[PDB]
């Protein structure tokens, strides 16, 4: 082990789950469910056969409203889900016995597809999945019933939409987490480039499972882009594990003592009590009728201070029952434990700073929209380096019904589809007991 | 090989062009010295500018390809790479771009050939240009009042004709004498004037231009009416159809 | 009767058309030329002026030692030189792309659910036409909430506006009819009835921001302009918070949710936002051109008309100044819009497919494509050949494929009905002409004509795609002269022959169906003519401001 | 195995090594050597320590003519490069004895660098290799010399370059194979965004070798774009197998033939001697006075065609010892061919096609530039699939020295650095092996 430091893990209930386990067995580098969570997300597609039937049927193929007269197909694409999906299987698969996954659901009206871990071996990215993906239906519906050379351009506008005009697979019938390279606010940013809401619907609105998976994908991409290296490498697991994996049971037992009557305020005031006991800060200098706090750890207070922010959210935004709140409570949270302490705020004044953007592009009329359509790629809340993102998840969770651009508007697809994969709907389960298992080859 | 199909004197004269084996008819004589004047590069007696080394003082990688392929010799030299353009009119000049590409890459070595609409160009090893210049020139690929050598301003393959059967030529390179009823070249292929013109013979007559031409058209040999030529286009339509569908 | 570009050939030269000889280099060179005089004499201005040598005839080579040729604008009796029909010398091509780049069509159906469900707020046609009276003063720039703002003077901004439509038309006629396009009066009843089951009972804002913004500015800016003072017209009419939760949800419905752009985004080699050219499909700029609506018992003419909407667009001013620029791609277009030469060949293919096969009555196969297009293409080849003045006319060969190519693939289209099966008509055209005359374009002319064939009917990812959502963007054709205007032509094409009331897009199709635009959408000819004649008014100048 | 074709594979000097060898041992998604290769590309980072020396020497940072003045900093790198390698190792390494690789090279001027593959397994693309190097050595630099807080920016700066404000490491002192992932035309393309130059510098300016690696970087860029799935792998296989690994000898063959006296023509003919003598066509039909030629297999038909491609451009651009004329070589060899048999050219008509744009864009005003500087993803020759590039390659390997924009002006880190991994330099010889290896596999 490269950090001494040891955490208690525990379960979305406050059940205790293995002692001592080290910080490392935690990381996106040595951690087994995590590679599974990461290397699952880039091949997993959702294939809505339904709506390709409903595309041909109609011609309404390219985006929105678009429809071509007189090129409409009908083809009983759903009645006969079972054969094209075992056609397709055929063409994805690299062999026989190989970690291919295709399963009908909703009684074939959709499909899940997890494309063979053996082609992302000699892949550069992740783009393969989708594309593997569509070609290989369109190649099974157009075998299925022989539709022709002249009509077959039509099963590919359905499937992939108005690609390659567009950029994007624009109409396109198929939908994954991770959206095209190309827009990526920089290189590295691929797995921040993930909605909110499609993390609350894969999770099915479980807080903690939410959140987990939030900060599995937010700090995990902090690997790829290069921050949590050499001197900052501690600071982003201690944060992985404090604030989005419950470690020592630290966001629970704050929402425990504050859920029934709490505010953002008794949050901060419980979490500096804890940290002085267990020596994260010291009073450093007393000014009139004022303590000023040191630490000799600053990647410990800021692990600290960021599951009191977890926690804060929780108990304000679950007191609404609505979401919009979140990015008030990211910005004071910070704003008031500094000024209660002297010590810096989460992120370094990161998180405020981005809650700052987040409250103003989440009520006005310049951009932005509703937590759930929030990303770490988003302009808006990028600046954080996975401390603010898994709060906005956790809030989302929560909402009981407030936003228009719910994750039943946005994300329904990614419901059905891929909450039915046990790890990313329970991450905090997988990932925990990896960790224990290999607790001792760190 | 058998180069191109059909059955008129046109896909004929195509096959003829291509083919390295069919001896082109030598219509004039051009010293190598005008030659050089024409191409416009160099001046006769100057030396052969050079772009790298010989070859023989790089001591290049051990590559079974290399020692396989001989260079040329302007290649071994080192020499620059220059060019030769021609335009060709659409009123039954001998050859024609597309014939013109499709030749040279059948008969010449180490050639970079393109093709347009209203020039035709090569670009080789200065020295091997020389070489290849002199047999475009001599024999039947040109015609001094139908086609016409031109670095730039190409203008002319789908213009009328002058009053003497000239093509068009914005620089006037070309000049029908009407006293003698041959063509001198004036100026190089750049437009440059030349010290002392280059004569360059007499325009072969209509019936010649005919029985030689590599052009379909309706007032000589109509391209629909070769129909095997326009079968195997069709084919090729087809199958390039049908490949990239499945 | 005589081919339609007789009359043309025989004002440009003192010939018969059929006659094989004339004479050169005794016309003076520039001096045969009026614009070419007016050009002169502006460089020794400008020249003088700004002490820097500019416009010079005698640099590079001289200029007009064949005729000067002026040039018929189709369908017109208007005769200019090609200068005039250069998109910088011509304010009419100008604002067709200014009020296609300024226009974005955003929808008020999730606005609408926003107030009913999460403000509890009623909407009425009175609130709608009360919220369409606060846009009109905003959107140009106007203020509606706060103290102390400074705003765009009205008379520069006099040609941004908001519209509404609607399939609904109890609705329609509830709404002041100042704001509304009305799809009855503007459509012949079958094209509307079509067009209102599309809509439905949805309702639809078209957005114009003024031409200064955009010259200002760029075609990205336009849904960013839209959405902000739809937001503000938003709060004043329906009497929010200025600036609460519920303001994001308006912010993001208008921004993202319900916008259409005319133009997609642009991958980074050639890096451009939104409602740029090359984000135009080909299926939108058949639908924006609105000869569909007026000369729809004329199917050539509908699609010959789009092919010059499409042939300035994407040739002259995306393809000869976004992407490349300079003296630019004038002559390689307007082969495609003058002297009546398309519209021979292509009035000759649509008789020769209604007389054996009846519009839109052939198999849809490749038997009825290797008839069609092989006869079409003998034809326009063969004019060439039998009048010397025509190929003289149509000197680069790029340009005699294009225009041959598109009569023979519109032809196909108007057969088959199919614009797939016009694509490969297109493509045959190509390798025919390539082996009767022994050359076809320039260099790079028939990069995609080779790959063509293969990618007509190829369902690979960025291979396989019906042809009315191909583009600019389409790899094969991004790069290109003498394409992409004819190709949206062949899109329009079965669609007018079927009667159908657009090719790609209704939303599109309505939204251009406006009189308060600047350029008439409905006769694309007749205006680039009346530019050429310096008789066009654009919007966007700065007079107002500026000095006498 | 899926297909029932058997290849003998050969050596860069025309020896026989392994007879009858399965297609799919050839295959990206089953031969281990193409693997490494890919992920060797991957994770292999170039860093310019002379470089960075005297960009803050100078403060010349930030692009092109670009100087802070009052920012100099006077640091002795090269002179301590052991001493920074060694640091900056420990942070890019996972674990001890993991695959980490710091090599220095020139007397500590440069350093090769491999990143962990682990990093790259809970990655979703490729650029953690150039970010994680990146910020590796600028922590090390710091701290080697105590660079103050307030220099410590210029030391990013000279690294880096201007990103983030620009897209691109512009100004950078580090070099890859690959580019950024915004600069991908389409979805997939990753590892056909290799300039060709780059390709040749790798291998040193053997035409063998440089055709094998573009022929393999391409022709695996095809599975994970989706191309050579279902119908349509088999025929990129093939493809792969006669056009850039000389399978059965047929490239080497047609070379030795026409190397002395040959043109296209002559290439011509000899391959569709050795196609109806192999069965591979056959006669279908008589003209007058022409043979109309058909075939019953298609794929391999354009296999045979494309390995005759290959030899043409060996043969004419070798003639010239010149790379221009592979633009006219590629578009007259399958103009010739198509009219000399009724069948259709390579990549049915696309390599045609692509050289046509690709001889416009390389002998005009509007755009492009030398061959060298050409590569799968820039839009001029994006169009065939995988058929066209790697003769850019071999044509560029045999220019001796006609180019302004040769690999020693575009790519002299790349020829110094990655010149030094075997499998870059020489990977025809390790995917044989490789293929021989799993011949039974299969
Ligand atoms: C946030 C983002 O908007 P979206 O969330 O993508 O709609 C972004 N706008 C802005 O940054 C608005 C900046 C100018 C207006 C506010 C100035 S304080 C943009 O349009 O790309
Ligand atoms: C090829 C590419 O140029 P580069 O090789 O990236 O410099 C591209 N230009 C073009 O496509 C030129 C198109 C217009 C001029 C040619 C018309 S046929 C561009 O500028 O993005
Ligand atoms: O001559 S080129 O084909 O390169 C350009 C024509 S505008
Ligand atoms: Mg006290
Ligand atoms: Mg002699
Ligand atoms: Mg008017
Ligand atoms: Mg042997």
């Amino acid at each position: 082990a490269k950090f001494e430091d040891k955490v208690d893990l525990y379960d979305d209930r406050g059940n205790l789950v293995e002692e001592q386990v080290p910080l490392e067995a935690l990381s996106p580098l040595r951690n087994p469910a995590i590679k599974s969570i990461v290397q699952g997300i880039k091949r997993t597609v959702a294939v809505n056969l339904e709506g390709i039937e409903n595309a041909l049927k109609t011609a309404k193929v390219g985006g929105p409203a678009c429809k071509i007269m007189g090129r409409e197909l009908d083809l009983d694409i759903v009645g006969n889900a079972e054969s094209i999906a075992a056609a397709a299987k055929e063409m994805i698969q690299v062999t026989e016995d190989d970690d291919t996954n295709v399963e009908l659901l909703g009684g074939g009206k959709r499909a899940l597809v997890q494309v063979p871990s053996a082609r992302f071996d000699v892949a550069a990215e992740y783009s393969a999945a989708p594309l593997v993906t569509a070609t290989a239906f369109v190649q099974a519906i157009i075998n299925e019933f022989d539709v022709s050379m002249y009509d077959a351009n039509m099963v590919k506008a359905a499937v992939l939409g108005r690609y390659p005009q567009s950029v994007e697979y624009m109409g396109a019938n198929i939908a994954t987490m991770l959206d095209i390279p190309q827009k990526l606010e920089g290189p590295g940013y691929a797995l921040r480039n993930i909605m909110v809401n499609h993390v609350v619907a894969a999770t099915l609105k479980n807080t903690l499972q939410a959140a987990a998976l939030s900060t599995i994908l937010e700090q995990t991409a902090m690997f790829e882009m290069g921050d949590a290296v050499g001197a900052f490498e501690r600071m982003h697991l201690l944060g992985l594990a404090y604030q989005g994996m419950n470690a020592d049971n630290l966001v629970f037992d704050l929402v425990k003592a504050n859920g029934k009557e709490g505010t953002v305020g008794s949050v901060i005031a419980d979490l500096v009590e804890r940290a002085l006991e267990d020596g994260v800060i010291k009073v450093e200098k007393e000014l009139t009728d004022y303590k000023v706090y040191g630490t000799d750890d600053l990647a410990m207070w800021n692990a600290y201070a960021a599951a009191g922010l977890m926690a804060a959210t929780m108990v304000n935004q679950g007191a609404a029952r609505a979401a919009q709140g979140v990015s008030s409570t990211l910005l004071y949270y910070n704003d008031l434990i500094e000024f209660e302490t002297g010590l810096p705020s989460v992120d370094f004044g990161k998180v405020e700073g981005t809650a700052v953007g987040f409250s103003f592009f989440s009520h006005s009329i310049y951009g932005g929209g509703g937590p759930g359509i929030f990303n770490g790629n988003h302009i808006v809340t990028r600046h954080s380096k996975g401390f603010a993102i898994p709060c906005v998840a956790a809030a989302m969770a929560l909402d009981a019904g407030t936003q228009m651009f719910s994750p039943e508007a946005t994300s329904g697809l990614i419901k059905e589809v891929f909450s039915q994969v046990d790890e990313f709907r329970e991450p905090l389960k997988y990932v925990v007991e990896a960790a224990a298992e290999i607790k001792n080859e760190i | 090989a058998q180069y191109y199909p059909g059955t008129t004197k046109v896909a004929q004269n195509r096959r003829n062009f291509c083919n390295p084996e069919y001896e082109l008819e030598k219509l004039r004589e051009i010293s190598d010295e005008d030659v050089v004047k024409i191409l416009g590069h160099r001046a006769p007696g100057e030396e052969y500018p050079s772009v790298h080394p010989p070859l023989e003082e790089m001591d290049e990688p051990e590559d079974a390809i290399r020692e396989m392929v001989e260079p040329i010799d302007g290649a071994k030299a080192g020499d620059r790479v220059r060019y030769i353009q021609f335009t060709d009119s659409m009123y039954f000049a001998p050859a024609q771009p597309y014939v013109r590409s499709r030749a040279y890459l059948c008969r010449y070595r180490g050639a970079d050939a393109g093709t347009l609409s209203g020039r035709q160009i090569i670009e080789t090893r200065e020295r091997d240009l020389e070489k290849i210049s002199k047999e475009l020139l001599e024999t039947e690929f040109f015609d001094p009042a139908r086609s016409g050598v031109r670095g730039k301003s190409v203008h002319g393959h789908s213009l009328r004709l002058d009053e003497d059967g000239m093509m068009f030529d914005m620089l006037r390179r070309q000049i029908y004498n009407k006293d003698t009823g041959r063509v001198e070249m004036v100026k190089n292929q750049i437009g440059d004037e030349l010290d002392e013109p280059v004569d360059l013979g007499e325009p072969l007559d209509e019936e010649t231009l005919m029985e030689k031409t590599t052009i379909y058209r309706v007032d000589g040999e109509a391209y629909r009416d070769d129909v095997e030529a326009v079968e195997i286009m069709q084919r090729i339509h087809v199958l390039r159809s049908q490949g990239g569908f499945n | 009767a005589d081919k339609l570009f007789i009359n043309a050939l025989k004002k440009k030269f003192e010939e018969s058309p059929e006659e094989k000889k004339t004479t050169f280099y005794t016309l003076g060179g520039w001096k045969q030329s009026e614009r070419k005089t007016e050009f002169v004499n502006a460089g020794k201005e400008v020249a003088a002026k700004r002490g820097i040598p500019q416009y010079n005839p005698d640099i590079g080579t001289p200029l007009g030692q064949r005729v000067l040729m002026p040039y018929q604008v189709s369908t017109t009796d208007t005769y200019v030189e090609g200068d005039d029909l250069h998109f910088v010398n011509n304010a009419a091509m100008q604002q067709m792309w200014d009020d296609i780049r300024r226009t974005v069509i955003v929808g008020l159906n999730h606005a609408h659910a926003v107030i009913e469900k999460r403000l509890g707020k009623e909407v009425t046609p009175e609130t709608i036409t009360h919220y369409l009276e606060t846009v009109n003063h905003a959107m140009p720039g106007a203020a509606v909430v706060q103290e102390h703002m400074v705003e765009t003077h009205p008379a520069l901004v006099a040609d941004s506006y908001v519209k509404v439509f609607t399939g609904n038309d109890e609705i329609a006629d509830e709404i002041d009819p100042a704001f509304v396009i009305d799809i009855n009066k503007q459509f012949p009843e079958d094209q509307a009835e079509t067009l209102k089951a599309e809509v439905g009972d949805g309702i639809w804002q078209v957005v114009r921001i003024p031409t200064i913004v955009s010259r200002t500015c760029d075609g990205a800016t336009t849904s960013r302009w839209s959405a902000m003072q739809i937001g503000m017209s938003m709060i004043s009419a329906y009497k929010q918070a200025a600036g609460e939760a519920a303001t994001g949800d308006f912010a993001y419905a208008a921004k993202h949710a319900e916008v259409i752009h005319m133009g997609t985004y642009l991958p980074v080699r050639r890096a451009r936002g939104e409602n740029e050219p090359g984000g135009v499909p080909f299926g939108y700029l058949a639908d924006i051109c609105q000869s569909s609506r007026v000369n729809y018992e004329d199917p050539v003419r509908v699609s010959l008309d789009v092919v010059a909407t499409g042939a300035m667009l994407y040739d002259q001013i995306w393809l000869g100044s976004y992407m490349s620029g300079g003296v630019g791609f004038t002559q390689y277009a307007t082969a495609a819009y003058t002297d009546n030469i398309l519209d021979d060949f292509t009035y000759f293919g649509k008789e020769y497919v209604e007389d054996k096969y009846g519009l839109c009555e052939a198999p849809n196969n490749m038997d009825t494509v290797l008839d069609v297009a092989t006869e079409v293409t003998f034809y326009g080849l063969e004019q060439y050949e039998e009048y010397p003045a025509l190929l003289e006319d149509q000197f680069g060969g790029s340009q005699r494929a294009a225009v041959v190519a598109a009569a023979a693939g519109c032809s196909t289209a108007f057969a088959t009905g199919n614009a797939q099966t016009g694509l490969s008509g297109w493509y045959l055209s190509m390798y025919l002409h390539k082996e009767q005359h022994s050359r076809l374009g320039f260099y790079g002319y028939d990069l995609q004509d080779q790959c063509g064939a293969s990618n007509v009917f190829s369902i690979r990812g960025d291979e396989g795609l019906p042809l009315e959502l191909r583009g600019p963007n389409y790899p094969n054709y991004a790069m290109n002269v003498g394409h992409q205007g004819e190709y949206a032509g062949i899109s329009q094409a079965p669609h007018a022959a079927r009667g159908d009331a657009f090719v790609f897009n209704p939303l599109v199709k309505i939204a251009f169906a406006d009189d308060n635009l600047v350029f008439d959408f409905t006769n694309v000819r007749g205006e680039f003519a009346k530019g050429a004649l310096r008789e066009f008014e654009p919007a966007g100048e700065r007079a107002l401001i500026t000095p006498a």
